[PDB]
């Protein structure tokens, strides 16, 4: 009769035969991933076209019921999913171009190998052989060499596929009424019809400098710092007064400063909050860490695994003669089915890892009631988010004691407290300027504020400014230095991590609010309390049908993103730095002193 | 795969009970008239269960067997078995033979 009850049985054929697609395209890839075999990538392959074709059909059908003469929020929110074209609004001749030039960037990022001239007999790629020496080597110019060789090898290939990559994302975006790719990327924050709770597009960005602004001050005091420590094991290189140089950031990149612990370590003396040898005397299988991750989320008051869970899961590496993918993934393929696919070794990363994953399942399965279009996160932030927290939760010495891994006489003090909070600093802390300034300088590259001529000399005036980190020598516009990352290069957006890591420490806040605990922040356990676990699945039930903003005052009772959780959670921190800074001077020059 | 079992998704009316619908006639769920293709807001009333093995305890195949029992004026002869006391002989006890 009616349009919209139209639009609901065309939209409840299209979850039924959706979920049953989706089940299928994500089984062929799991059969994929767990056995690297030819007629498994010929499955996925034809899986993914049946998948890709079929959301073009219906993308090509749901266009055809108008979005004005539907009130109900959930089915207009399904219908606005349904009804982007993507890239079909873009020409097949450059469709085309777009998909050869994504899958020539992820064979050009999958198969780059580099290594020294006049030693070309054998090369290293990237992972693992080049991250190890990233992450472990103390040698200025043997880093120096594989930054700026791998830089070289990769910019020069990537520099005119990035200039192609950009004017047709742009094409394909103005072709779809966004103004850039940019905003493209922003409007999955974009909240519209819900009063009080609408999120623009153009509000992003000013919450983001907002937040980055109270930022600021922890980070020039945590830079200040680390180039301390590195002019300690650098003499001649850092300058007092110039920024960090960008090959000694203890990664690729510069993603992460959480190999640069055992350089920057306040007290040496102090032990560490190694578990590892408790579980290989205690002989921990991968399994058994799995059931105490199961026991932590019963803790809480969410749901036990399935049954199929344990029996379809891989949790161990198969062997020699079966090769899978290292990486850790949770999936949720569909019909009630939850996996994790996961090389679980016995040490701290890996349950922590096993943790964050399980969480990601715990997840999955909370808005399994919701309809398939909806079963997502209401942002990309929270996904990450609610695998963060339990990161956070379970590597507390109070978990660690309450499971009898850590021994019951171990003294908590404070300078263990400051060092653990140093470490998560260079984790979490490090990685937000950087993906600040990433996102940022990606969206004056879409908007066309910087022009083709001048993307470098920007990038590192940026870098300088925001980042702290200053370029060894000179880049001319043959380089194509940002898109040596992954995210980058295949198409994936970056803001996920920073609005990941503030989501993280405000649902940290609201849940030791509502377990009661009395002490610091990174002292609260989120363990035994069924009220924050409660708190908790309100949000994690309702999926994408909510908004984030109804959703965020649904956990911590504020309408927007907040900044202060993450100083609080790293204020005796912030006092110790503040304390060890009086000498120093806080703050960089973004003058040519340290090296150019 | 197993696409052997089926459901009637859509029908203009519920049913009524004990009713059984195997008609597959094209459910017409927009003004246009369907005649017999299944084009735009013309769907097919049967789908099925896709029920493969690694699915969620949801999800699973269940067999359903309901056993309706009805009282009707004609005599009520599927009558649930008695049992049989074992007999007991030369002494005063209280009989209940077939009622
Ligand atoms: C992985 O693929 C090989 C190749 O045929 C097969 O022999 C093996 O059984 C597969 N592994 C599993 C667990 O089925
Ligand atoms: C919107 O539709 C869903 C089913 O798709 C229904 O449960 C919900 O009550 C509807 N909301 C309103 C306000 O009509
Ligand atoms: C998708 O593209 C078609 C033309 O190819 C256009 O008519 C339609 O409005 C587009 N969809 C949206 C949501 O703008
Ligand atoms: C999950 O918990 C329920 C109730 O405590 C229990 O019956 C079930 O066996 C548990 N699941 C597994 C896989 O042990
Ligand atoms: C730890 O506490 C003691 C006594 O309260 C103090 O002397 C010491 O400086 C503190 N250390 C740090 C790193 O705050
Ligand atoms: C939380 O509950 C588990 C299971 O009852 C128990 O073993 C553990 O000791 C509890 N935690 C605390 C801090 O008491």
């Amino acid at each position: 009769s009616t349009i919209e009850e139209q639009a609901k049985t065309f939209l409840d054929k299209f979850n039924h035969e959706a979920e049953d697609l989706f089940y299928q395209s994500s089984l062929a890839s799991w059969n994929y991933n767990t056995n690297i075999t030819e007629e498994n990538v010929q499955n996925m392959n034809n899986a993914g076209d049946k998948w890709s074709a079929f959301l073009k059909e219906q993308s090509t059908l749901a266009q055809m019921y108008p979005l004005q003469e539907i009130q109900n929020l959930t089915v207009k929110l399904q219908l606005q999913a349904l009804q982007q074209n993507g890239s079909s609004v873009l020409s097949e001749d450059k469709s085309k171009r777009l998909n050869t030039i994504l899958n020539t960037m992820s064979t050009i990022y999958s198969t780059g190998k580099v290594c020294n001239p006049d030693n070309p007999q054998e090369c290293l790629l990237l992972e693992p052989g080049l991250n190890e020496i990233m992450a472990n080597s103390l040698d200025y110019n043997e880093r120096l060499w594989a930054w700026e060789s791998w830089r070289s090898e990769v910019g020069k290939q990537l520099r005119p596929l990035y200039e192609e990559y950009v004017v047709l994302k742009n094409e394909m975006a103005r072709a779809n009424h966004y103004e850039d790719y940019g905003d493209y990327w922003r409007g999955d924050y974009e909240v519209n019809g819900v009063d009080g709770y609408d999120y623009s597009r153009g509000q992003l960005i000013e919450d983001v400098e907002h937040t980055f602004e109270e930022i600021k001050p922890l980070y020039e005091h945590l830079h200040a710092y680390v180039r301390a420590k590195l002019m300690n094991a650098y003499p001649s290189y850092i300058s007092p007064i110039g920024c960090l140089p960008a090959h000694l950031l203890g990664d690729m990149w510069g993603r992460f400063w959480t190999n640069l612990y055992s350089l920057t370590v306040p007290f040496g003396q102090k032990p560490n909050i190694d578990v590892t040898d408790a579980m290989v005397d205690q002989a921990w299988d991968a399994q058994r860490i799995f059931k105490e991750a199961e026991k932590f989320f019963v803790s809480v008051g969410l749901p036990n695994m399935t049954q199929g869970f344990w029996e379809n899961s891989m949790l161990t590496d198969p062997g020699n003669v079966q090769k899978a993918v290292c990486h850790p993934t949770a999936w949720d393929l569909g019909k009630g089915d939850f996996r994790i696919l996961m090389c679980t070794k016995v040490t701290m990363d890996d349950f922590l890892t096993a943790h964050h994953e399980m969480g990601h399942i715990q997840y999955d399965m909370a808005y399994a009631a919701q309809p398939f279009l909806l079963r997502n996160g209401a942002n990309e932030g929270f996904h990450e988010a609610v695998g963060e927290i339990m990161s956070l939760s379970a590597a507390t010495p109070k978990h660690l004691k309450s499971i009898g891994l850590l021994s019951p006489d171990f003294q908590e003090d404070n300078e263990t407290e400051i060092n653990f909070l140093l470490k998560q600093a260079l984790t979490i802390v490090g990685t937000l300027p950087f993906t600040y300034m990433l996102e940022k300088w990606r969206w004056m590259v879409f908007k066309g504020e910087i022009p083709k001529d001048q993307w470098m000399k920007k990038w590192w005036e940026m870098k300088r400014e925001i980042v702290g980190v200053v370029e060894p020598v000179p880049h001319d516009e043959t380089y194509c230095d940002p898109a040596s990352l992954f995210h980058v290069s295949n198409d994936y957006s970056f803001i996920r991590y920073y609005t990941r890591t503030l989501y993280q420490f405000q649902f940290q806040e609201a849940l030791c609010q509502a377990a009661k605990h009395e002490g610091p922040l990174h002292k609260c356990d989120i363990s035994n309390s069924t009220e924050a676990g409660q708190k908790l699945f309100n949000m994690l039930r309702l999926g994408k049908s909510e908004p984030w903003t109804l959703a965020l005052e649904n956990v911590v009772g504020a309408k927007n993103m907040n900044v202060r959780p993450l100083l609080n959670y790293f204020e005796p921190l912030f006092t110790w730095l503040k304390d060890q800074n009086k000498n120093s001077f806080v703050g960089w020059s973004t003058d040519w002193s340290p090296y150019a | 795969g197993n696409y052997n079992y089926l459901y009637r998704l859509f029908r203009k009316s519920n049913l009524k009970p004990f009713e059984r619908d195997i008609s597959t006639e094209i459910y017409q769920a927009g003004s246009t008239p369907c005649n017999g293709v299944k084009g735009f807001n013309c769907y097919f009333p049967l789908q099925s269960y896709g029920f493969q093995p690694t699915y969620g305890v949801g999800y699973q195949p269940y067999r359903v067997v309901v056993l309706s029992f009805e009282l009707l004026h004609a005599p009520a002869t599927v009558c649930g078995p008695k049992k049989s006391t074992n007999l007991v002989k030369n002494k005063c006890v209280n009989f209940n033979f077939n009622g």
